[PDB]
């Protein structure tokens, strides 16, 4: 539902690279594979980690319970 | 378990080495294995728990090196020191035997150790497979043990 | 004497097939017609081509717990002058025809089929036996 | 020979043979001043986080042992236990608390002691063994956000919590203790919640230490691992334009192809991941050999933050050296 | 004081004259028993050195030193042990002096 | 069973034998004295099944093999019977190798009377090693063998 804090293979923190993995791929147009190297995730378990993820938790808050939708 | 390791249909051992317990068996008794005395000493305390006594053989090689076949482990695998019991003997064909050039020569100077002799509990000859370590066969190691 | 059996043979065929490490060798005695050797081998501690000439001799000691221990570094030995010496067990004596007899060796599952008249091979005598070998 | 042989469709020699017995010559006996003279250490980069550093002359054994306890046996501090006061996000309770205790704090694991299990919860947790980490981030709507807009970041206050809201609460001692080393999370943009308006989230986190193998969560090192020093080996010279295409089997810095006499020759063994791509085209079969020293092992620890890689691995060295020394102490029982 | 559950002598596997032996220790895994393990077979007295771990469930480790008639198995084992200890040592020396050459 | 449709696998029970009671100091047996043996240890058993007829008397030996007096013990027979064979074949063996190197194949006992170890005018170096070394059947053999 949300990016987690570490890569399941070796144990790298990738869950502060979403960010800048979105930020790298909409503002400098770079492509996928070149913004996961800038990125320092050179291991393919990393690369993985944050390229199929599926970040659900956008579509999850649009229907938050606390607040007229 | 013990008592019924043949099944009543044919008499033929049914409690055997299946998958992954073969390929193994039938990497480490390959023609083409040899193992100095810490390797072997690690797999036959690797087989018992680092209870069983062993009595180690002398090497089938000896001038350059000290090497132990594979199937010197599954000799000692069989029988580990002077005070076990079992002495068994045995010839049988594995699953792909290739006979041998000639007519004349016997089954075990064929091609890819196709003929499995054991005597005394010495493996002489050829490799374990499903027809020495596996099931359905009757000339199989474990039923002529049993 | 420890000596069983000595000769100079004469390699006709190496056959590595199906294997990397263990080549079976073909081989025919010098000035003797009916004695043939089949010897499994390996290749990487010893190397052998085709058409070499190598000595094989057959004996029954080196010497000139129960576990097996090696002898002590500088004992002379009769593996001191030699390049391959294999420990095995004769298993079979068979015949081939009148005057010619085979003889089966496995040395932990390398085989050797020694064929000749049993005049030669009156020696052997179905026991653990030491294989030297030498260019 | 120590050259572990990479072949086409095998691996040959990987079992290290130094120790009598292997031959009548029964040499290779354990001798301190031979493994004294012999050993080396070559460092080749040393950062805040990553170590390079190649150990020569040194059996497998020991070198799979010391990247054994850098994994999993070296302590290090992570959170423990997380106590709620009203998490009202999407995310739930379990997986906020299993994202909070897989943060690396940057605290020094020497300045804490082991807590013991048998105590009761009353005095379990100590200024000695714990240390206590508040979060509390309350989203609301941004009264004043662009009227076009869509980032969450500019449409609400608090959408994004982070790890470095995870503020230190000093407990005791721990005031004048930690003074001059505060606890902050040795990575404080790792994303951990994300909340709209009207969620809210408060908890305490007691962080104490443990070793890798209770848990992933504590171990030192996101990675710790080593690989041996590749060979490549040209048997026969290769000229023109096959040695172009025998750089082609390589990556680009490992060999290179001299001006003068125009031929390959290996540059940096080093850079070669072993791929063996060269054995696939039989014009370079009896031309060139690949392998591995066995006995040159190339470390490559990375840190999680919590403390420098050369400690990590010093430790290690000292665990299994403190291993050895129990053994030898205790009495052995019939 | 000393620990007597940590190292035990199976008493059922060894010989009556302390040739051969086992040793169950508790609370270890590969990461000992394989040091111990080389450094033993380095021993010239040592014909057989060899751990195992009987179950992943239990944290257990049994290994097994015969040796010949010169030395017993304890003596290998402790022998094993402080050379361990030495190797240790001197890659502690050699890493921490390298660390201060640069 | 341990043979194919047969209670017993004569080939191994025979290597068995020979491999747990070898002994080169033990000298081997003449095919006559392998027959004998043989009888000895298989007179009995098979002499105790006496054959009645239907009407319950002794049926004479002339009419011993005819279908109308076929009993439930005709299996046993024929089970010593072809335990007699197979010895009695590793017997011809042996009488063949002892025709093919110029002695004499005592395959029938030579004399009621005659004593004496009847080989010795051949050479002993040669011929009588020679075939020690290729058949050597011991009484120890084929006793743990029956
Ligand atoms: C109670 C345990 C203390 C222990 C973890 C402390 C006390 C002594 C410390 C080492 C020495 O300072 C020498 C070196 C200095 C370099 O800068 C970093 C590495 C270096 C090997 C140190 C690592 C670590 O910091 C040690 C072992
Ligand atoms: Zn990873």
């Amino acid at each position: 539902m949300i990016v987690p804090v570490r890569c399941f293979s070796c144990g790298k923190v990738v869950g502060d690279k979403w960010e800048s993995y979105l930020n790298l791929l909409q503002e400098d147009e770079l492509d996928e594979g070149t913004a996961l190297s800038r990125l320092g995730l050179k291991r393919y378990c990393c690369r993985r980690m944050i390229l199929t993820h599926v970040d659900l938790i956008e579509k999850f808050l649009r229907y938050n319970p606390l607040e007229k939708r | 378990v013990k008592n019924n390791l043949l099944t009543p249909k044919s008499g033929e051992p049914i409690i055997a080495a299946t998958q992954d317990f073969i390929t193994g068996s039938y990497l480490i008794s390959h023609k083409d294995s040899f193992y100095d005395r810490a390797t072997l000493t690690q797999l036959l305390s690797m087989m018992s728990d680092g209870i069983e006594h062993f009595d180690i053989p002398p090497p089938a090689i000896m001038k350059p090196y000290y090497l132990w076949t594979g199937k010197q482990v599954f000799s000692l695998l069989i029988k580990p020191n002077h005070n076990s019991p079992v002495v068994i003997n045995l010839d049988a064909k594995n699953k792909v035997f290739v006979p041998p050039k000639s007519k004349s020569l016997p089954n075990e100077m064929s091609q890819n150790d196709g003929f499995v002799i054991i005597r005394g509990s010495q493996i002489l000859s050829g490799v374990m497979d499903k027809s020495v370590l596996g099931d359905g066969k009757k000339h199989s190691v474990f039923y002529t043990i049993l | 004497s420890n000596t069983l059996f000595d000769d100079i043979f004469q390699v006709s065929e190496v056959d590595p097939g199906r294997y990397n490490k263990v080549c079976r060798i073909e081989a025919a005695s010098t000035t003797q017609d009916q004695c043939k050797l089949t010897l499994d081998i390996n290749v990487e501690l010893f190397p052998v081509a085709a058409q070499d000439s190598l000595t094989v001799t057959i004996a029954s000691s080196l010497n000139l717990t129960r576990s097996w221990r090696p002898p002590q570094a500088g004992d002379r030995s009769l593996a001191d002058d030699y390049d391959y010496v294999m420990y095995g067990t004769a298993y079979k004596f068979e015949e081939v025809s009148k005057d010619l007899i085979a003889v089966y060796y496995s040395f932990g599952g390398l085989l050797m089929r020694l064929e000749g008249n049993y005049r030669n091979l009156n020696n052997l005598k179905q026991e653990n036996a030491y294989l030297l070998i030498r260019r | 020979s120590n050259i572990v042989g990479i072949e086409y469709n095998r691996v040959t020699n990987t079992t290290s043979t130094d120790f009598p017995g292997f031959s009548k010559d029964a040499e290779n006996e354990w001798n301190v001043e031979k493994f004294k003279k012999d050993f080396e250490v070559n460092i080749s980069s040393l950062d805040a986080r990553e170590a390079n550093f190649d150990l020569i002359n040194i059996d497998t054994s020991i070198a799979n042992a010391f990247r054994r306890i850098m994994i999993s046996e070296v302590p290090s501090v992570a959170a423990e236990y997380v106590y709620f006061f009203n998490n009202t996000s999407v995310i739930q309770d379990e997986v906020l608390a299993h994202r909070i205790g897989l943060v690396p704090l940057k605290v020094d694991p020497d300045m804490l002691t082991w807590v013991d299990s048998n105590l009761p919860d009353d005095e379990k947790f100590t200024d000695e063994n714990t240390i206590v980490l508040s979060l509390n981030v309350k989203c609301t709507r941004n009264p004043d956000a662009p009227k076009g807009s869509t980032d969450p970041k500019e449409l609400y206050n608090n959408a994004h919590v982070y790890a470095r809201d995870l503020k230190f609460e000093p407990q005791g001692r721990q005031s004048t203790t930690f003074a001059d080393c505060p606890v902050v999370p040795a990575d404080p943009d790792i994303l951990l919640a994300k909340l709209r308006p009207g969620q809210e989230i408060s908890l305490k986190a007691h962080c104490i230490l443990g070793i890798g193998g209770d848990h992933a969560k504590f171990s030192p090192v996101s990675t710790a691992s080593y690989r041996l020093l590749p060979q490549i080996n040209i048997l026969q010279p290769i000229k023109g334009e096959s040695a172009r295409r025998f750089q082609k089997c390589f990556p680009p810095g490992v060999i290179g192809i001299d001006e003068g006499s125009d031929e390959a020759y290996v540059k940096d063994a080093r850079k070669d991941t072993v791929s063996r791509e060269v054995l696939r085209y039989e014009e370079f079969a009896d031309k060139v050999k690949l392998g591995r020293v066995r006995n040159h092992f190339i470390f490559n620890v990375e840190s999680a933050g919590a403390m420098t890689p050369e400690e990590i691995f010093f430790k290690s060295v000292r665990i299994l050296k403190n291993k050895a020394e129990y053994l030898k102490n205790c009495p052995i029982t019939q | 004081e000393p620990d007597r559950e940590k190292i035990k002598l199976l008493t059922q596997a060894t010989s009556e004259d302390g040739t051969s032996a086992s040793f169950q220790i508790v609370e270890e895994d590969h990461t000992l028993g394989n040091a111990l393990r080389y450094v033993i077979m380095k021993n010239p007295d040592v014909e057989f050195c060899g751990y195992s771990i009987p179950h992943p469930s239990e944290n257990l480790l049994n290994i097994r030193i015969q040796t010949y008639g010169e030395t017993t198995a304890v003596d290998a084992l402790q022998k094993g042990l402080k050379d361990l200890m030495d190797l240790c040592d001197v890659v502690e020396s050699k890493f921490t002096e390298k660390i201060k050459s640069m | 069973m341990e043979g194919n449709a047969q209670p017993v696998n004569f080939n191994r029970s025979w290597d068995h034998a020979y491999n747990i009671t070898f002994n080169n100091q033990d000298k081997g047996l003449l095919p006559y004295a392998i027959m004998e043996t043989a009888n000895e240890i298989l007179g009995p058993l098979e002499e105790r099944l006496v054959r009645y007829d239907n009407s319950g008397c002794l049926v004479k030996r002339e009419d011993l093999n005819k279908a109308e007096y076929v009993d439930q013990y005709d299996a046993e027979r024929d089970f010593y019977h072809s335990l007699r064979e197979y010895i009695n074949g590793k017997a011809t063996a042996l009488a063949n190798l002892r025709k093919s190197r110029g002695m004499l194949g005592l395959l029938e006992p030579p004399a009621k009377e005659l004593q004496g170890i009847d080989p010795d005018e051949t050479v002993p170096d040669n011929v009588k090693t020679s075939v020690s070394q290729l058949y050597r059947i011991s009484e120890k053999s084929v006793r743990k063998f029956l």
